[PDB]
């Protein structure tokens, strides 16, 4: 993970002070608004015919914080995401079937809901450290597909 | 757009193939399956072993579904409507990866058309596939 | 394609942003380069260092643009059509280019406006966003 | 750029039967044609408005056979793709300017070109091993872009 000590820092630092429960709820409930086409994986989390309805679902939320909460214990593991996230990506790609285009829209809207949470903090510097950990972790669960 | 010259160009190339679309479909697909593996996860019920019948029936209909669209090739969006609204509300398929099937069936067009592959032609076909990819794509929000 | 809710979004969104547009727009540009250096090579010749007044001077030109298809959003390629030349035909950049910019301006709206960015906003700003990046890159071939 | 030895051995049997002077103008000019923006980085070139034109431009032929020599060599150094390109992608980010992805397409028209020209022996797991190789070669090309 080509990541300088100033960005590593700059990430560290900013992660330090995210609510991960609302910003996984948020991450997840934007995705499945934005591209709806992502709601194929979550049928039986039930109504999700509008956006209300998917920020409101109680499943999503709750799958969001687990997906950060997972995201979050990777941010420990910088050098080495690949080896940290390997039964993640074997679960995603055998038992889940998820194709990894996925992970990469998640990031993005994660960036965005960033962005929305801490403002003239997440600036152009900053954003770019986490485009940097966005793209490898999509890289590392999507490691293990064949 | 396609212009005049690609719709001739598509009209042509698409007549030689004649009937051999639906081999070709799956073999397109084979093609997808081992050079993109991320995309046999949209086909888990799907049996992907070489020669498998599910396979040969899927590219068959492909084939059908391209052949009717060069058919209508001046009415695209009405003559695919059905397939379009299939691929946006039931099988949420990743826009990426009508790129991937794309290049794969003009793999497959190359390997079996030496004569008729020309530039010109490639580059129609292209923009074909391309069209057809952004029609069934149209509804996706 | 724009739905009313999607136009009366983007309207409303972008109605906020006034006349910081410019503003916005340099510092989606920064977004760009820092975050997606390859984009960089598109912009050779200009000084890209932070507050440089060419980013600046750019970045004004963009939202200037992106406000007028606000304005004729029902009307986008007429609007936009020599946008669309110049780029088809000089600047020549490619298509995936645009999916970075318009991603660096939906930070950018989303750190300005926290209170305005609801989820079916950022869902329809980006359906806007992709629309104008279609029409811009509707005649490269 | 995990290669299995049976895929590096497909991919270097193939290129023993290549012709690459003619290979190099057909993939550098079907570029030219197929994805007219490229022409962006080629005006000095002279007349490239027609199919024949393009194809035929004697520049075009002589620089399609520079740039697929290059790639050659780069098959020989299946391992060390990075450091055989660093020059090149230097030269490439830095003089001319040329965005990566120009690679990716180059590479894609590649396996249409090689396609063409074999027929059969141009298999679905053939195909699949050049993709990998087209793939590390432009990520190589563009690795030092910064
Ligand atoms: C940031 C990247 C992501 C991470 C770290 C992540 C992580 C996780 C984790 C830790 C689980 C728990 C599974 C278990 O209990 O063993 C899970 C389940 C799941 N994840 Fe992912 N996920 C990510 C992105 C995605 C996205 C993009 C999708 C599709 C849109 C997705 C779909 C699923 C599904 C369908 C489940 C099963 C949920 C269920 O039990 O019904 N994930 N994920
Ligand atoms: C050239 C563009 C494509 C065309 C013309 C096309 C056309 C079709 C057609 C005719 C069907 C049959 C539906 C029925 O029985 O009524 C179908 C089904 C399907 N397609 Fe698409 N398709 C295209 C690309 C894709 C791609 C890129 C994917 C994903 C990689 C995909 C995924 C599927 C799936 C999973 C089915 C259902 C398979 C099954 O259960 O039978 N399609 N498509
Ligand atoms: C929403 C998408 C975009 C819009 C609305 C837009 C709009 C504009 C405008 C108004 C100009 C100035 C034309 C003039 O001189 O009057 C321009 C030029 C230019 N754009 Fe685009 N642009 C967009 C995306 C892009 C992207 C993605 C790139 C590549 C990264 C790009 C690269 C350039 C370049 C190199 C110029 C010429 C700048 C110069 O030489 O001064 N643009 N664009
Ligand atoms: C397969 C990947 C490629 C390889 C291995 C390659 C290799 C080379 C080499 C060896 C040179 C000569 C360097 C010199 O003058 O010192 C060169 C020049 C050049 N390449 Fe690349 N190239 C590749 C792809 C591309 C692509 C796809 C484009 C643009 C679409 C491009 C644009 C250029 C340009 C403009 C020159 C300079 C031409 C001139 O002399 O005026 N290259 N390349």
């Amino acid at each position: 993970m080509h990541l300088t000590p100033e960005e590593k820092s700059a990430v560290t630092a900013l992660w330090g002070k995210v609510n991960v429960d609302e910003v996984g709820g948020e991450a997840l409930g934007r995705l499945l608004v934005v591209y709806p086409w992502t709601q194929r994986f979550f049928e039986s989390f039930g109504d999700l015919s509008t956006p209300d309805a998917v920020m409101g679902n109680p499943k999503v939320k709750a799958h969001g914080k687990k997906v950060l909460g997972a995201f979050s214990d990777g941010l420990a593991h910088l050098d080495n995401l690949k080896g940290t996230f390997a039964t993640l990506s074997e679960l995603h790609c055998d038992k889940l079937h998820v194709a990894p285009e996925n992970f990469r829209l998640l990031g993005n809207v994660l960036v965005c809901v960033l962005a929305h949470h801490f403002g003239k903090e997440f600036t152009p510097p900053v954003q770019a450290a986490y485009q940097k950990v966005v793209a490898g972790v999509a890289n590392a669960l999507a490691h293990k597909y064949h | 757009v396609l212009s005049p010259a690609d719709k001739t160009n598509v009209k042509a190339a698409w007549g030689k193939v004649g009937a051999h679309a639906g081999e070709y479909g799956a073999e397109a697909l084979e093609r997808m399956f081992l050079s993109f593996p991320t995309t046999k996860t949209y086909f888990p019920h799907f049996d992907l072993s070489h020669g498998s019948a599910q396979v040969k029936g899927h590219g068959k209909k492909v084939a059908d579904a391209l052949t009717n669209a060069v058919a209508h090739v001046d009415d695209m969006p009405n003559a695919l409507s059905a397939l379009s609204d299939l691929h946006a509300h039931k099988l949420r398929v990743d826009p990426v990866n009508f790129k991937l099937l794309s290049h794969c069936l003009l793999v497959t067009l190359a390997a079996h058309l030496p004569a008729e592959f020309t530039p010109a032609v490639h580059a129609s076909l292209d923009k074909f596939l391309a069209s057809v990819s952004t029609v069934l794509t149209s509804k996706y929000r």
